[PDB]
């Protein structure tokens, strides 16, 4: 029933700031410390910042100290940490997490990228279907910057069988990957198969059904 | 600085088996360190905490000992849905420091993969450029050999391979490979095949198209 969720994380310019919120629910948010947590491109986990119950004390490591501040809103149930003198090692996943020492319950995250590039939004296209029983369909989500894009299947509803790949950068400086699904063949005709595609740095939602 | 290392990069274990994961702290931290386990595509799961104390919720399955600087995590009774990184963590003083993660693996009998190619939609090529995809699907063990051919020419350099992590519920992978072509290179060929090589397959698996058709 502990729910922590996070907004906020962006593109930046380096040397920017971005301040990123935490809206925790189910539990006394007063009644604990809080803490952030991000994860880099490597997938290493650096702890960055630690705020007691009622917000008198704070604790951060040196690679953000001065750079990052944590504070609360123990009315609104929320966390947020303020980032500034934004630097390209600063590239992350960040999590909010409950509690100051050990970390019980973390939010889903929210990532920010530290660049000068622009962003651009991905056009999708279909990979399109069709003995019989199985059929492989899915979309191509090409040519996206910054990471992360998110892909659902019919709004969610469809998730047995899905694969979504793992971005590649291209030459060109953009992301590329596909997402692919097995249904069944008997069923192309009839059952409709979209693939939901949110790039949130560029605000851009894409859905494209795919045919036979 | 109090720092964790995870010397383990990979551990690999079968359904029903057991396996250890080592933490070892640059200093004594008595029993405050935590240990999380992170799915694919997940944020990080608390499993362990004070070296040794179960969240209600986690099965009894999941263990922790150690006091000073060597800690282990022990998963009993693995399963294929254990499939995850997992992290220790020290919390005797600030900074809160983390180990590097160790990935548990999952051996399974063989699957060989299921093959398809996917053409250029026409919407891509309006933009001077195919991007022609053949997909391995459910397949174990990783290695797999994938062979584009347009026309009888081996390509190699204009493709690259994506895998998933093993799936949760079946511990096979999925791998995508995708061949980039300029729109006026793809248009010079007729014949696009992509040919797997795998454990599973007694031979060679080719699908394949003719542009135009």
């Amino acid at each position: 029933e502990v729910k922590l969720e996070e907004s906020g994380g962006d593109l930046v310019k380096p040397g920017g700031s971005l301040k990123l919120s935490c809206a925790a629910s189910g539990f006394t948010f007063s009644s604990y410390g809080m803490s952030w947590v991000r994860q880099t491109p490597d997938k290493r986990l650096e702890w960055v910042a630690t705020i007691s119950s009622g917000g008198s004390y704070t604790y951060y490591p040196d690679s953000v100290k001065g750079r990052f501040t944590i504070s609360r809103d123990n009315a609104k149930n929320t966390l947020y940490l303020q980032m500034s003198s934004l630097k390209s090692e600063d590239t992350a996943m960040y999590y909010c997490a409950r509690r100051g020492f050990y970390f019980d319950y973390w939010g889903q995250g929210t990532t920010l990228t530290v660049s000068s590039a622009s962003t651009k939004g991905p056009s999708v296209f279909p990979l399109a279907p069709s003995s019989g029983g199985t059929a492989a369909l899915g979309c191509l989500v090409k040519d996206y910057f910054p990471e992360p894009v998110t892909v659902s299947w019919n709004s969610g509803a469809l998730t047995s069988g899905v694969h979504t790949f793992p971005a590649v950068l291209q030459s060109s400086g953009l992301y590329s990957l596909s997402s692919v699904v097995t249904v069944p063949s008997s069923s192309l005709g009839t059952q409709t198969y979209i693939c939901n595609v949110n790039h949130k740095p560029s605000n851009t939602k894409v859905d494209k059904k795919v045919e036979p | 600085e109090t720092t964790v290392t995870q010397s383990q990069k990979f551990m690999s274990t079968s359904v029903g088996d057991r396996v250890s994961v080592t933490c070892k702290a640059s200093q004594n931290v008595g029993t405050n360190v935590a240990w999380y386990q992170q799915k694919p595509g997940q944020s990080p799961k608390a499993l362990i905490y004070s070296a040794s104390y179960r969240y209600s919720g986690v099965p009894d399955r999941f263990t922790g000992s150690g006091s000073g600087t060597d800690f282990t995590l022990t998963i009993s009774n693995v399963q294929s849905e254990d499939l995850a990184e997992y992290f220790c963590q020290q919390y005797n003083s600030y900074p809160l420091t983390f180990g590097q993660g160790t990935k548990v693996e999952i051996k399974r009998t063989v699957a060989a993969p299921s093959v398809f190619i996917f053409p250029p939609s026409d919407s891509q090529l309006k933009s001077g450029t195919a991007s022609v995809v053949c997909l391995l699907n459910n397949f174990y063990p990783r290695e797999a050999k994938v062979q584009w051919k347009v026309d009888n020419a081996l390509q190699s350099g204009n493709s690259q391979e994506s895998v998933t992590e093993q799936d949760s519920k079946d511990s096979t992978y999925s791998l995508s490979s995708t061949l980039t072509l300029s729109k006026a290179d793809y248009e010079k060929h007729k014949v696009y095949a992509c040919e797997v090589t795998h454990q599973g397959l007694s031979s060679p698996v080719t699908k394949s198209f003719n542009r135009g058709e």
